[PDB]
RNA sequence: GGUGAAAAGUACCCCGGGAGGGGAGUGAAAGAGUACCUGAAACCGUGCGCUUACAAUCCGUCAGAGCCCUCGACGUGUCGUGGGGUGAUGGCGUGCCUUUUGAAGAAUGAGCCUGCGAGUCAGGGACAUGUCGCGAGGUUAACCCGGGUGGGGUAGCCGC
RNA sequence: CUGUGGGUAGGGGUGAAAGGCCAAUCAAACUCCGUGAUAGCUGGUUCUCCCCGAAAUGCAUUUAGGUGCAGCGUCGCAUG
RNA sequence: GGCAGCCAACGUGUUGGCUGGGUAGGGGAGCGUCCUGCAUCCGGUGAAGCCGCCGAGUGAUCGAGUGGUGGAGGGUGUGGGAGUGAGAAUGCAGGCAUGAGUAGCGAUUAGGCAAGUGAGAACCUUGCCCGCCGAAAGACCAAGGGUUCCUGGGCCAGGCCAGUCCGCCCAGGGUGAGUCGGGACCUAAGGCGAGGCCGACAGGCGUAGUCGAUGGACAACGGGUUGAUAUUCCCGUACC
């Protein structure tokens, strides 16, 4: 099927609104004596040095 | 081009108007001359590291040659039939420059 | 008003609407918080925008000479840039158009009080 | 599953069917060559 | 096709792998940076003001509460011959064009913007009507002489 | 069956014949030219206001969705 | 209370009376655009264009009123001339939306890990596995292509993702023959064709000839070597 009418700005912006990203939730870790922020998923791997904190 | 290398010229128009100088190089096909002391520019040199200052050409119209008593002039031509020559004379005083 | 520093990144090979989708994460935040959020956010458009933010911070480091930790990303947005047009050949001799889009990311950060 | 397209390159045959010598030997060919020369083609003939 | 008058085309420093920028300089100007005169609209953002999640809306128009801005006056917040913005709410309200007896029509055409796209010209043509010159007359054609648009040219043509 | 080289050309070729094929096209290929072909047919034709304002009938028509003349509009003049 | 059309009266600009829906269509009077004769005026102390504000006209429209931007030409009067006005032609060109961050990302083999490189690695390099082809998905050519080959460098465009890689970009280099495959040898189908005959002309055929391989004749083999050529270079032994 094919769109019958060109779609209006309100209706275009209504579901262009749903295409968003969510910010990851960060927690603090201490590496080499200085504090960094990492996801809680990668907390252990940062605590034993397997994620590269730039 | 009626104005050559090496002859003193008074810049007659433009910002540096009122300045004597000497033509260091003539560009006959561009109607331009390069006369020292006037129309200076400030150019950036990528390096001896710094910013340079030299001259840039002025249109040959903007400058008039100087007489034998330091008065600007238009230049005409006389014929020296003794050698077939075509000599530059100063229209103001009637002698060469 | 607050003292401010600016940074612009033009002709970045990222769609404007795909840059905005990670710009909307970090608007109006401290510079360090924004850089962390971008560093752990799993969208590629973070790479340009992050750099731009960092660049602005450095300007306040080196041209306004103001405190690193007071910086907040006050304004950030992504303008459209030039588009290149290409052709993808399709079935039965059709030829469809492809847009290679770009962006200009602009950031102004301010040194607000704590 | 036949998939043979119409153009099959052959340098010699292209010469012997469209070349300079064949355009010249006839009369309409000399007309074509003169016409192409007048138009300004950088390549009068194959 | 269009930087600037002139390359004086951004030395040096800083972020970045570069691209790109920020200071500093050049310049009358960099809202002129070799993506370059002016830089419209469509289209795309960001910031602020008002509004909007019990509501059936050709999307306007008329009446209209509340809020916001602005101009006067008295004064110190409330009117005024006021002006803007937005609009809860109430009445009325069936796009444009073509073509049709009759289309909001579920007949055609049109996604949008910007630029472009259709009664013109020739001719002592014909007819009619204005206007001007001369007037029982009116006028020349080819042509000839004029660096001109001026002057000669009676062959013809129309009226009689 | 197949490669290489060659021959047949448009009212012509070729066809163990389907109007098949002849460069993704064939009840007469394609290109340029005549040429801005011609279409009683469809479409489109761009600023404003002021005054007036129809017809969809008759007659003829190789005519019937076209046109001519009449009727009916407007403007100018005459009459009143 | 304002306007306008027709008409009348005094009279010479007023007043009065009637009238003013409208398509096809007829008539009248005007707005805006551009080019120009003549006349005037404005403009780097900032023209046009554009964006506004505040206003104006009965309409097209106006603003020698004003600000912002801008950087060199404009206004007005009175005549002259128009490539003089668009919203529709399944109109033409360019730029950009809607669908939509959606479909797709091109077979029927399938990848993994360790290490390296690098700013960045699922995709590049190396190793070890696993799997697929194997009358091929291996080896060598013709036709066709044309530098795509090798070395060094690159990473903006291209690669349906990324790319440090690449048949992509850049520079330099690389193709060696008495014997291979052709010509200098030969002819077939056919092509052209001295003279020639035919045909109003343009031309049609064609003899002698001369081209024309897909065929006939004719002397080289094994090994080594370069990053890139190899019966070609070299080595050994041959043949014409
Ligand atoms: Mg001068
Ligand atoms: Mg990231
Ligand atoms: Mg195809
Ligand atoms: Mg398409
Ligand atoms: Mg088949
Ligand atoms: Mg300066
Ligand atoms: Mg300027
Ligand atoms: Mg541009
Ligand atoms: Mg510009
Ligand atoms: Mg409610
Ligand atoms: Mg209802
Ligand atoms: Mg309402
Ligand atoms: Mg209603
Ligand atoms: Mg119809
Ligand atoms: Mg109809
Ligand atoms: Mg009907
Ligand atoms: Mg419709
Ligand atoms: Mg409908
Ligand atoms: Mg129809
Ligand atoms: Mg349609
Ligand atoms: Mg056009
Ligand atoms: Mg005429
Ligand atoms: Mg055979
Ligand atoms: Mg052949
Ligand atoms: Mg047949
Ligand atoms: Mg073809
Ligand atoms: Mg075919
Ligand atoms: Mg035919
Ligand atoms: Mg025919
Ligand atoms: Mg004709
Ligand atoms: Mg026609
Ligand atoms: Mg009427
Ligand atoms: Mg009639
Ligand atoms: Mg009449
Ligand atoms: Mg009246
Ligand atoms: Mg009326
Ligand atoms: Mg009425
Ligand atoms: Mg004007
Ligand atoms: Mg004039
Ligand atoms: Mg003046
Ligand atoms: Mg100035
Ligand atoms: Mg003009
Ligand atoms: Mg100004
Ligand atoms: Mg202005
Ligand atoms: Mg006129
Ligand atoms: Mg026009
Ligand atoms: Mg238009
Ligand atoms: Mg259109
Ligand atoms: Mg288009
Ligand atoms: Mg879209
Ligand atoms: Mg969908
Ligand atoms: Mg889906
Ligand atoms: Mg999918
Ligand atoms: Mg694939
Ligand atoms: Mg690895
Ligand atoms: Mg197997
Ligand atoms: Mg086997
Ligand atoms: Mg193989
Ligand atoms: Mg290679
Ligand atoms: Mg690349
Ligand atoms: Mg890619
Ligand atoms: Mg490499
Ligand atoms: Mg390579
Ligand atoms: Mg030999
Ligand atoms: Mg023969
Ligand atoms: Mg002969
Ligand atoms: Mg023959
Ligand atoms: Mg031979
Ligand atoms: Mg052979
Ligand atoms: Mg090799
Ligand atoms: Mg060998």
């Amino acid at each position: 099927a094919v769109p019958k009418r060109r779609m209006s700005r309100a209706n275009t912006r209504s579901r262009r609104a749903q295409w968003k990203a969510e910010a990851p939730g960060l927690v603090t870790v201490s590496v080499a004596g200085q504090q960094r922020k990492v996801p809680r998923r990668l907390l252990k791997a940062a605590r034993l040095g397997l994620v590269d904190l730039d | 081009m009626k104005v050559h290398k090496g002859d003193t010229v008074l810049v007659i128009s433009g910002k540096d108007k009122g300045a004597k100088g000497k033509v260091l190089v003539a560009y006959p096909d561009r109607n331009k001359v390069l006369v020292e002391g006037v129309n200076r520019i400030k150019k950036h040199t990528a390096v001896s590291g710094g910013i340079v200052t030299q001259e840039a050409p002025i249109h040959v119209s903007n400058v008039m040659v100087v007489d034998s008593d330091g008065k600007p002039t238009r230049v005409g031509y006389r014929i020296d039939d003794e050698t077939g020559k075509k000599v530059r004379i100063a229209k103001t005083n009637g002698k060469d420059i | 008003e607050f003292p401010s520093a600016t940074a612009k990144a033009r002709y970045v090979r990222v769609s404007a609407t795909k840059a905005r989708r990670v710009i909307d994460l970090v608007r109006g935040k401290s510079v360090e918080e924004a850089l962390d959020i971008l560093r752990w956010a799993p969208q590629a458009a973070s790479e340009p925008v992050a750099k731009v933010i960092a660049s602005a911070a450095a300007n306040a480091q080196n041209n306004e000479g103001l405190d690193p930790s007071t910086l907040v990303v006050a304004t950030v947005y992504a303008d459209e840039g030039p588009t290149a047009k290409r052709i993808r050949p399709r079935a039965q001799g059709r030829a469809f158009r492809i847009r290679k889009r770009t962006s200009h990311i602009t950031v102004i950060v301010e040194s607000r009080p704590p | 599953a036949k998939g043979k397209r119409t153009f099959q390159p052959n340098n010699r045959r292209r010469a012997r069917v469209h070349g300079f010598r064949l355009r010249m030997r006839t009369r309409a060919g000399r007309a074509i060559v003169a016409n192409r020369r007048s138009k300004g083609r950088r390549a009068l003939t194959a």
